[PDB]
């Protein structure tokens, strides 16, 4: 009975067009952001979803009030008939304010004027990557929002506490396939935009590969190939269908893997590190055949060596040389490989 | 019959301030709760989520929309609920939710003349479950709805379940073509956000995973080509090109198997214990061809210089079924 | 190889545009910046400036210097201006992607070779 | 003129009040034409169709006497009106359609009746019994009731040329014909009191000329490629080889596209019992050539060519009689 | 100031559910459609999206005005406040009107009250595809449109200017990857409802599908499958694991091709002309193979043969062979590039 | 100070038309545009598309906006510029595009004391394309964004690029995955149609593609399947199960590699570069097994009626071709 006409006589005098204190300082918002759910970080659209409740705050002179209670917990509708800070984010790219099963908006005013005004939100943000560690990669995910038409001069942004303590990431939702999540940081900024200049708010969220999926799913089985294709050795030189079917073979192992791990990936101009490791096994698994061929150029008999001794053929010189040769300069590889790109 | 009615509604939204709670100074609004699931779409693992459908039903009570005189339950057509207050209820799984439109959008009005409303909608949403693939295709993931007010700490609305062991009908006549729903649980709670303490229910479904899919796609193929790679210990040792490219073409059919149980996937960085029955049937077809390179060098590079290639075979013949049945035995013992 | 060039005087009464002209790799992603060096071994965060035009001041610094990219020439531009005796020091041209960055020099992985700015009043 | 019974019949007209709310159950007729069944998805269990889909009622404050007779009305009226809230309850991507205009209608006759007629499209959900895959058959439901009007306050009814399908040879129903047309009307339980729930099932019996083309065909004449390895000679054991592990290779990849024509159902189906058969054959023959050239050349077996040769293709064709026999007409 | 007035005047009372001659007359809407873009024809749904700007123009008595001009060109905000036909497009599935900026609509009023009413879609038209000869096929993908509550007796549709020359395609905007546009017709007819008759305007679009993508997907890799299955004939008959590669691996060649050919098209029920080809040609390749069988049941000298006892023949039906397959490969592929070329 | 200026906006509005042209049976308005680009996301050649994210803004002097007294410039609520006529500006390119809704509808409205008012949004549109893929992956894309008027003619609305050739801005900070842009153009012109002389603007790209990507995914792995072709020629005619494997085997990755790359790429009706080059590399593959089978049957059917000098002029004939090919091959098209 009393609120209403409390809030009627708010609404009478009161404009939702224009700036509170249009003519006189700057509106101090101070934001702030409960981070629910971290989601997936899509690497081939380059982007990831975070999922936010946004927190506002200022003061408004217009809406101070005297009654029998300190702060109006009201509904939204009143939300958007209040001004109410223009702020987009600077690298959403399909953002979406949830309004399921009302559009999710609490507006409280405390009695002095200082509104409360958090939003639930899911920013589908853009993060550009350097893959050139792929997998074993790390990039700062930024997420950074503004207002849209006030200036530096009109609207100023703040954050409620201290800044690092501010943004807020819950534990529950980590949804994260991938990635790992090592912190973030706060910070604040300012563009140079043909309107004029803006107050930007910024929060880098630090994101780590976990590098499990692609161990298991392309240098375990680029290995065991490789491991394969230099067991052919230990063959005898005369069996030339058997060590050839197992070269070309491996060959096309090694192809078909090639193409199914470079699948999970943008399409970036550079060789990443796992392309400078299936290309390097690849050419291990090529030289194995190009070895077998030089074997079968000096073999001059056709027959192999019977269990009961004619002339026969001696187990070739590059046979003997490349069974310890081939598996060592796998394992040098393998300790360069493994011990320059878990450096950074 | 007509006039009377249409007097009594007037009356009632008259001077009837949206803005406000019931009990604005008052008491807390008890929310009663009630969900009747029409089905679970899918669930999907890519995705990490699962698309519900359901009615959603609200009562509380009202004292600025206390009738008198009309022995009715008053229902309204759905468009007095933009005139009416509703609880701001949001889902914290929620990604991606509507209600339907056709052929009007689906809301109740159902006043009683004590005050008492219902508010039911009708909810096609696509909530957020974690899947912890540690025991994948085998695993009894649990996955949760939240629901929760929004702008109303606990001082303002409190939920309850109606009938709180029996408010979620129909889990039962819910059929998934991949998982089975061994339970629900209901459980009311608080939690304390930065702004207040907010009241939460929790719609819990666990889900058994039925694994007659991947006996028939992953497990069984998988076993006969490890047996299949034993054709070769019935091979004489002089035949290379029979021996290797068996081995070869069996190593080459788990590789097969691999790229589509990689397709079909998220990618978990670990061991989805699918992969350590495909990695140690891979290991075992990988020692089935390692032992013939093991004979291959015995006989024709350990053979002028002067144990036995039947002795190996027959060795192999004995320990290898042996060992792949050790091995089956601690993977189905370790999991179920 | 990537090369971080700079250019600009170093002696002053005044103003200064001290500018860091790349080569051998397009730094529009990354974060150009400019660090400042006392006596003393303390790299300190004067500016930098994001892909997406966002200038980040330090707090001796702020209201005072202006940086500017050009993303055409792969450059970096800091403005000087109300030059103190304080600001004699070595001004680095860095470049990175900043992983715990911006407020700190071990997140660049990319530098100059640094000027010697020096103020004398 | 009309502008004037128009505002005649909307002075003190509130859509917010059923007709008769306090009298009877308001009994409404519904009409509807079919206009295409489209795609059925046999993975998420759906199907598309194009519905007309009219109702009639009587609105005893919509009377009015005139020389017009009849208001053949816009889309405007309808949200002026009480229309009936009239759900699809198995509905899961139910849109209306917007262009150019709303696609309703109104005409409004004097004595109360009102027709009202919309366009709708609706991926309804009906639940695939996929045993005899791909040789069923099924009865796809589409289901309507209100959503806050019990059977109390409003029921529905037929007329008599309830369901009007059109011409049948412009729908895409490919892999499914349609048989049958059957409606219903019975009364739901539900917790907030009891409705009235129309149905119209749709009887959809199969096609068989898709799996004959893509699964049939290949997996018999790849069984058939691996009994060649009969008809080779003994001494070839790595030709012989070959053949045997290629073709299970070959089944192996084969499995992964017939368990890809469906949703990722529990059991094992008919296509899959038959691919299955299909594998522990080739899977047989591989082993029976090497128990062969085991007990031959390593140290009767000797005949054992020449049992299989015989052997084989009578007992797959004993299977394809027991087979298609079983799962066509039993 | 002035033109405030006149929208004022012709907002008089102006009830935007009549008919403009409601109980007069027929009123007679002249349709037009400029196609810009005649987007991708989509054969696994069995749609075709078009970008249209669809113009339609009729005469309303009640919006005569006699100002300063005699043509005034409005905001599309007055066009929700003015009578404008439910027209619908009866092959329609989910179709946009645009709205960026604004809702792209315009209407301009002439002093004598003709309309012009102009909206631009983006339209995803269904359309029956018959494809009994794919991909030597041609078609006939409607635009069926009328007006959804007025009947034949009430609303009735026309063309603009001509027929033929309404309905006009743009020349630059052509977006079709695998089809020409072979001329469009118009065709005015009437649909009969339960609820009266209905005057519907359509208009018919000739697609031919470009065959070069089949070509050299499916024919040219099929055929060269083939080829290579018959290049196993051009050796000896000792070769019993060489020639026993040859042959199943080209079966395996043409069971991928068959299955990754078949994924191009939606899962129709019988047979196309692909199907055709594919089977054919796996039954070439599968006789060779039953040939080597047939070969390798007469071998009877595992030995090979010398550059220096006995040895073996060429087992003629190697030579017969090598005469048979390509002759009839030819004839085949005549007889087929021959029949489905003139369907 | 503040309930002047509501004053003022009231008295702005209040006898104002929104359906009615500036000077409305006068002059054309002279809209000035100004696009500020953020980023664009995906060029896919699969729906011939792009999508495009920008700042595009405008301007005109609306005279009856024209306040008096306050010094400073009117920027208002977005929610003001449903009150106020605005150009009714679309895109022929596009597909479907929304303006955000993150955390309000991202419009701003600057009121100027002589009347001008800037109206921007940030516009995330799908412009397509007719991408000619014949030199695909060798290519320059050429790709536009039409930007016109919808319902006013040139009579009522004239079309500038504000700023010249410094309009658009903001192309220099794209770091596209695959592409890399030369060019912008900037063209203003009008078009006629059946219903009169539009006024259109354009801004027009060129996409040029990053070509690493294919030579490592493409071209690398097809270049050493082709070699490991030529294993057969130091190998015995006796041993004829490895020359028949390798062969076969190589035929085998060429197919792998085709369908991979049938599976990426739109259904296009003539014969692109790269699949000109994996025909020319599956010729030489081809003619690899044609070579052992004209070797088996020169010595095992025409024997009792030279057999190694085919391998030894092989051997120099086949990597001759293959490094005449790829000279002819790279010099067409690089
Ligand atoms: C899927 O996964 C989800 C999440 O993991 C599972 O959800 C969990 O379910 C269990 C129940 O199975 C929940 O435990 C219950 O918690 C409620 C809380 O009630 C509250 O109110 C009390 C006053 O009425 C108050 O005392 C409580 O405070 C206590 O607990 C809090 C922590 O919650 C603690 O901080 C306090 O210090 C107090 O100790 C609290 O505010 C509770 O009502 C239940 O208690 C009852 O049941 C137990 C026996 O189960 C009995 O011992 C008690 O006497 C009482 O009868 C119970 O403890 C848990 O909170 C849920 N977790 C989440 C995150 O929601 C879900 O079960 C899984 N489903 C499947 C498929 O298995
Ligand atoms: C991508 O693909 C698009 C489409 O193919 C390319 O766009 C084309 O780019 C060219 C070059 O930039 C454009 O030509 C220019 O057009 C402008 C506009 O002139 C228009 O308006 C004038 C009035 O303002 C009018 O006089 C012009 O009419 C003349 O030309 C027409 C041609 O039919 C003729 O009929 C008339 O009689 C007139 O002669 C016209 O309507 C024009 O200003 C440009 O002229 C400048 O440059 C030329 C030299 O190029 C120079 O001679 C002039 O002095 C002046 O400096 C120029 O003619 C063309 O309009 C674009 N077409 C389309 C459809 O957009 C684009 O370039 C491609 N690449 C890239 C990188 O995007
Ligand atoms: C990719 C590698 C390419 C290597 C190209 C190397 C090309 C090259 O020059 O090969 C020659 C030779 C091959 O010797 P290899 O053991 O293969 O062959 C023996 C050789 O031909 C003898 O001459 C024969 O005896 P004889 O005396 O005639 O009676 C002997 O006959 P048999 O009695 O046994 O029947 C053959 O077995 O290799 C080296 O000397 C080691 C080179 C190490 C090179 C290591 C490079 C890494
Ligand atoms: C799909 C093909 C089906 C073919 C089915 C064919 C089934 C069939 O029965 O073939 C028999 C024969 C092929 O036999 P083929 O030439 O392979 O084998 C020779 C045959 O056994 C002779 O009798 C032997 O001669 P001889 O006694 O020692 O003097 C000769 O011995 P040798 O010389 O080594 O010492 C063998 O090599 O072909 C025809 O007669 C014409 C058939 C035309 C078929 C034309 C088919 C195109």
């Amino acid at each position: 009975t009393v609120f209403t006409r409390i809030l009627d006589r708010l609404l009478d005098g009161y404009d939702n067009r224009l700036r509170p204190g249009l003519g006189e300082r700057v509106t101090e918002v101070k934001t702030d952001i409960f981070v629910t759910s971290f989601g997936p970080v899509s690497d081939h659209d380059m982007e990831y979803t975070i999922d936010v409740f946004f927190r506002q705050s200022w003061k408004d002179e217009r809406l101070k009030f005297k009654g029998p209670m300190t702060v109006l917990r009201l509904n939204n509708l009143m939300a958007s008939k209040i001004w109410t800070p223009d702020t987009f984010f600077h690298n959403g790219k399909k953002s979406v304010a949830h309004n399921m099963t009302m559009p999710n908006k609490l507006l409280r005013i405390t009695e002095d004027g200082t509104l409360l005004y958090t939003m639930r939100l899911t920013v589908r943000a853009e993060c550009p990557m350097h893959l050139e560690d792929f997998p074993m990669d790390a990039h700062a995910c930024p997420l950074k929002f503004g207002s849209y038409a006030y200036t530096r001069a009109e609207v100023v942004y703040e954050w409620t506490r201290e800044p690092a303590r501010s943004v807020v990431v819950a534990e529950d939702g980590s949804r994260l396939n991938q990635y790992d999540l090592l912190g973030q940081t706060v910070d604040s900024g300012i563009v140079q935009s043909s309107t004029g200049e803006y107050v930007v708010m910024t929060t880098h969220f630090h994101l780590k590969r976990k590098i499990g999926y692609f161990v298991i799913q392309t240098y375990l089985p680029c290995i065991m190939t490789v491991i394969l294709s230099q067991v052919s050795f230990w063959l005898n030189r005369e069996s030339v269908p058997a060590r050839t079917v197992f070269g070309v073979t491996t060959v096309l192992t090694m192809t078909t893997l090639s193409i199914s791990a470079r699948n999970s990936l943008p399409k970036v101009a550079y060789a990443t590190a796992m392309d400078w490791f299936i290309a390097v096994c690849y050419a291990f698994v090529f030289s194995a055949l190009i070895e077998f061929a030089t074997v079968n150029y000096f073999t001059k008999r056709g027959y192999a060596w019977d269990g009961k001794s004619k002339t026969f053929n001696s187990v070739s010189k590059i046979d003997r040389l490349s069974r310890i040769a081939f598996p060592l300069l796998f394992g040098i590889f393998n300790l360069v490989y493994w011990a320059t790109y878990l450096n950074r | 019959n007509m006039s009377f009615v249409k007097e009594t509604v007037d009356k009632l939204l008259k001077g009837y301030d949206i803005r406000l709670r019931p009990d604005f100074g008052g008491p807390p609004v008890c929310v009663g709760m009630n969900i009747d699931i029409a089905s679970i779409d899918m669930v999907s693992e890519v995705n990490m989520d699962y698309t519900l459908t359901m009615y959603f039903q609200q009562y509380w009570r009202d004292k600025r929309l206390a009738y008198s005189g009309i022995p009715l339950n008053l229902t309204l057509d759905n468009r007095v609920a933009d005139q009416l207050w509703v609880p701001d209820t949001y889902f914290l799984n929620d990604k991606k939710s509507f209600v339907h439109g056709v052929t009007v959008k689906n809301r109740m009005i159902r006043l009683h003349p004590d005050g008492t409303v219902l508010y039911g909608l009708r909810i096609t949403t696509t909530a957020a479950c974690m899947m912890d693939l540690r025991r994948y295709p085998l695993d009894e993931q649990n996955c949760t709805l939240e629901i929760e007010s929004y702008g109303y700490t606990t001082d303002d609305i409190e939920f309850y379940w109606r009938g709180g062991d029996k408010a979620v009908t129909g889990v039962e006549r819910i059929e998934l073509p991949q998982f089975s729903i061994v339970e629900h649980r209901l459980v009311s709670r608080n939690v304390v956000f930065a702004t207040g303490a907010y009241p939460r229910l929790s719609l819990s479904f666990r889900l058994k995973r039925n694994i007659g899919y991947f006996i028939l796609q992953t497990y069984m193929p998988s076993i006969l080509i490890t047996i299949l790679s034993w054709v070769s210990f019935w091979i004489n040792y002089d035949a290379s090109a029979a021996r290797v490219a068996l081995g070869i073409t069996t190593v080459l059919t788990m590789t097969t198997i691999n790229t589509h149980l990689r397709e079909t996937l998220p990618k978990i960085p670990y061991v989805k214990a699918i992969d350590m029955y495909l990695m140690g049937c891979f290991v075992f077809v990988f020692l089935a061809l390692l032992e013939y390179a093991f004979v291959n060098y015995i006989f024709f590079g350990r053979g002028p210089q002067r144990t036995d290639v039947n002795a190996i075979d027959r060795w192999s013949r004995i320990v290898f079924p042996f060992t792949f049945s050790l091995f089956n035995l601690v993977y189905w013992l370790y999991y179920v | 190889q990537v090369q971080l060039q700079e250019s600009g005087g170093g002696l002053v009464q005044g103003s200064l545009r001290v500018s860091c002209a790349a080569s051998g790799r397009t730094f529009t992603t990354y974060i150009m910046a400019w660090f400042r060096q006392a006596p003393g071994k303390e790299r300190e965060f004067l500016a930098a400036m994001d892909q997406g035009r966002i200038q980040y001041y330090g707090d001796s610094v702020r209201g005072r210097f202006t940086i500017s990219r050009d993303y055409a020439k792969n450059s970096v531009d800091l403005q000087l201006d109300g030059l103190r005796p304080e600001d004699t020091a070595v001004y680095y041209c860095a470049a990175g992607a900043g992983f715990w960055g911006l407020r700190t020099a071990s997140s660049y992985h990319y530098w100059g070779q640094g000027t010697q700015v020096t103020v004398s009043s | 003129d009309v502008t004037v019974i128009l505002n005649n019949l909307l002075e003190g007209y509130d859509n917010k009040l059923r007709p008769d709310i306090g009298v009877k159950p308001t009994l409404i007729h519904t009409d509807m034409y079919v206009n295409s069944i489209g795609p059925v998805n046999a993975i998420n269990m759906e199907y598309t169709i194009d519905i007309f889909f009219a109702q009639t009622w009587y609105d005893r404050r919509l009377k009015f006497n005139s020389t017009i007779k009849v208001l053949r009305l816009n889309s405007n009226m309808v949200g002026k009106i009480w229309i009936p809230d009239t759900f699809f309850r198995n509905s899961k991507k139910a849109d209306a359609h917007w262009i150019t205009t709303p696609n309703r209608m109104l005409r409004i006759w004097n004595d109360g009746r009102v027709l009202y007629t919309l366009r709708l499209t609706i991926d309804a959900e009906c639940q695939l019994q996929l045993h005899n895959f791909p040789m069923d058959e099924h009865s796809c439901p589409l289901e309507f009731s209100s959503y806050g009007y019990p059977r109390e306050e409003i029921v529905y009814q037929w007329k008599r040329s309830s369901v009007e399908v059109g011409d049948t040879r412009s729908w895409r129903l490919y892999q499914f014909s349609f048989v049958g047309l059957r409606n219903t009307t019975e009364v739901v339980k539900t917790t907030s009191g009891d409705y009235v729930v129309m149905s119209v099932y749709f009887d959809l019996s199969r096609r068989m000329g898709y799996f004959t083309i893509q699964t049939y065909i290949p997996c018999t004449l790849i069984v058939v490629l691996s009994w060649v390895s009969f008809w080779i000679n003994k001494d070839a054991v790595p030709a012989r080889t070959s053949l045997g592990i290629t073709t299970v290779l070959t089944m192996t990849t084969l499995s992964t596209i017939a368990r890809k024509s469906l949703p990722k159902v529990s059991y094992v189906t008919a296509m899959d019992l038959f691919v299955s058969v299909c594998f522990i054959f080739v899977f047989s023959a591989l082993v029976e050539y090497g128990t062969l050239h085991y007990f031959v050349s390593n140290r009767r077996i000797a005949k054992m060519d020449s049992y299989a040769r015989i052997f084989f293709p009578t007992a797959f064709c004993l299977f394809n009689l027991v087979y298609w026999v079983s799962y066509l007409y039993l």
